């Protein structure tokens, strides 16, 4: 599955074509929440050398946050490139395909039968 | 001050007093004196009350809803129109629901006024009211816990359809 999209240019990351795709915002609830996963990161790793939590997380801390928000950033980025490219192959093949999908005309209540077994 | 011809009250027909006999006054000395000690003391703070209210008035107002399509020009599916039409069904139904409250309050004032000519001059008010209850009782009763208007409307197609054999067995 769409490996013979992207398998014409083999090993892209994300193609050239992905920079008309709105990147994700500062701020995006998604990597926030990555930088808070590095943030339990540091603090797992505090655990484990025996050193109270809440010290040495001066440097480390912000250390694993950074590289969270950095490394989840990308992901993210070239994340919503797939689903562009997935939603357009939907719709192209959509439309070059009048038969395999009939538009039905959708009939209003008005026209409508059902049996509806009241309780009693 | 609410609404009269919603609530009926009939005349009062308060009968004229007669001693008839030379007695004291048992009751009497106490509703002049009852008059004197609970009417005045409050009616001044009602009073009172009154005026400062007025000094200040207010406005609010009884909202509107307009009116929609409705169940019928909906299609049978994208919910963007149906949610409109379902709901405001929700708000007539609650309507109706209270206008039930009225016809069944009515009904036992009507009893209580009467006294113990239970059978006479609430004929006409219960007659209404087993109309309406009638009504109310065919169209909304049994439906269940989830309902929204494609199980009215069902309903009124079930009946539509029972109807419709019975006056072909009219015939
Ligand atoms: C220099 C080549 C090194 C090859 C050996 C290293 C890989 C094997 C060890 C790590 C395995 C990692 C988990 C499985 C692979 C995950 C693939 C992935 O996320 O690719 C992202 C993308 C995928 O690249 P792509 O989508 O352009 O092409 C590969 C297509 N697949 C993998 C779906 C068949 O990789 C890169 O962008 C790499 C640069
Ligand atoms: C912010 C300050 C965080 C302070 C962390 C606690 C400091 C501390 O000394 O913790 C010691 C404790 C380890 O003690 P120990 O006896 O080993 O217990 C192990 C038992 N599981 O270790 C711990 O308590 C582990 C660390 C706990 C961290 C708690 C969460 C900190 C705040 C981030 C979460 C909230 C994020 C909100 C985001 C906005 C809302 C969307």
């Amino acid at each position: 599955m769409m490996t013979g999209r992207q398998a014409r240019a083999p090993l892209q990351f994300l193609p050239d074509e992905a920079r008309s795709l709105p990147p994700p915002k500062l701020t995006d609830p998604r990597l926030a929440y990555i930088g808070f996963l590095g943030y339990c990161s540091g603090l797992i790793d505090n655990a484990i050398r025996r050193r109270p939590v809440l010290s040495a997380g001066l440097h480390r801390q912000f250390l694993y946050i950074t590289s969270f928000v950095f490394v989840g950033y990308y992901l993210l980025k070239r994340q919503d490139y797939m689903y562009a490219v997935r939603d357009h192959d939907m719709f192209s093949y959509i439309k070059s395909h009048p038969e395999d999908f009939p538009e039905k005309d959708k009939k209003t209540y008005r026209e409508v039968f059902e049996e509806f077994h009241p309780v009693r | 001050s609410w609404d009269k011809d919603v609530y009926p009250e009939p005349p009062r027909r308060t009968p004229a007093p007669s001693p008839q006999t030379s007695l004291p006054n048992p009751i009497t000395y106490l509703t002049k004196a009852f008059d004197l000690l609970v009417d005045r003391p409050v009616t001044l703070v009602r009073e009172f009350i009154e005026r400062q209210h007025a000094k200040n008035k207010y406005y609010y107002y009884h909202r509107e809803f307009r009116r929609v399509p409705d169940i019928t020009e909906c299609h049978e599916k994208d919910v963007l129109c149906m949610f409109e039409a379902e709901m405001q069904w929700k708000r007539d139904y609650k309507v109706d629901q209270e206008i039930v409250n009225i016809i069944q309050e009515r009904l036992k004032a009507c009893q209580q006024r009467e006294g113990e000519s239970h059978r006479q001059n609430c004929a006409k008010e219960l007659q209404q009211f087993t109309q309406v209850v009638k009504a109310y009782q065919d169209r909304y009763h049994d439906l269940g816990a989830h309902y929204s208007a494609r199980k009215c409307l069902a309903k009124q197609k079930q009946r539509m359809l029972a109807e419709r054999k019975a006056t072909k067995e009219a015939a």
